[PDB]
């Protein structure tokens, strides 16, 4: 259905056994993304 | 084979064929370690303008 | 500077301000360094990035088995252990340190 994939496509070993890849056009890793937490001290009161 | 510290290059690619890279190489920059500032507007910081 | 090690001394003495070279050979020297006084800014900002590799004979028919096996280690966590080996040092390029002067 298509002859050449042009998209962000990570190189693995399983898929590499059925296709031929090329040299990567970008190097990247897998970093966890989390929602940024806004700092705010609790300090219920001066009585604490 | 020529396993070693061989950087994949366009010119080398047309006389020999390489494998999938196992170590990344680029063009980086060094600098001495920075001591660190103290936010020169620090005196008004440990509070809020509302307070 | 005609010597990699000599350039560091000039950089460490304030003569220079930035040494530019390959990441895979300059990150290792940044990691393995007493005092941890050298930190790089090549945290994904490497320019014209081409990796290493195993050369072959352009018709050697070993390319597919080598690539399949090499990708297996990269697909697994095998190469990472060898990175915690020699291509590593006691100094940490990450800050992980606070100083009050
Ligand atoms: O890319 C380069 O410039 C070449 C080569 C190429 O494909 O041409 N690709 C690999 C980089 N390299 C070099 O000559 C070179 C230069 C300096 C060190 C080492 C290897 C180990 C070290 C250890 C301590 C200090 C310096 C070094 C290799």
């Amino acid at each position: 259905q298509a002859d050449m994939i042009v998209a962000p496509l990570t190189i693995n070993n399983e898929r590499a056994q059925y296709i031929e890849f090329s040299k990567p056009f970008k190097y990247q890793g897998l970093t966890i993304l989390v929602k940024k937490e806004i700092p705010r001290s609790t300090l219920d009161s001066f009585m604490q | 084979m020529a396993i070693g510290s061989l950087t994949i290059n366009e010119e080398r690619s047309e006389i020999v064929d390489f494998s999938v890279p196992f170590v990344e190489t680029g063009i980086s920059v060094m600098v001495a370690r920075s001591n660190g500032t103290v936010s020169p507007s620090a005196f008004l910081e440990p509070y809020s303008p509302a307070v | 500077q005609p010597r990699v090690e000599e350039a560091l001394t000039q950089l460490k003495a304030g003569k220079l301000d930035a040494f530019i070279y390959d990441a895979a050979v300059l990150n290792y020297m940044a990691r393995k360094d007493e005092g941890c006084k050298l930190v790089t800014i090549g945290s994904g900002k490497v320019f014209a990035t081409t990796g290493y590799g195993i050369a072959l004979h352009k018709g050697s028919r070993w390319k597919r088995p080598i690539d399949l096996a090499l990708l297996q280690f990269l697909g697994d966590d095998e190469i990472e252990m060898l990175e915690r080996l020699w291509l590593s040092g006691i100094c940490h390029n990450d800050k992980i340190e606070v100083m009050s002067s």
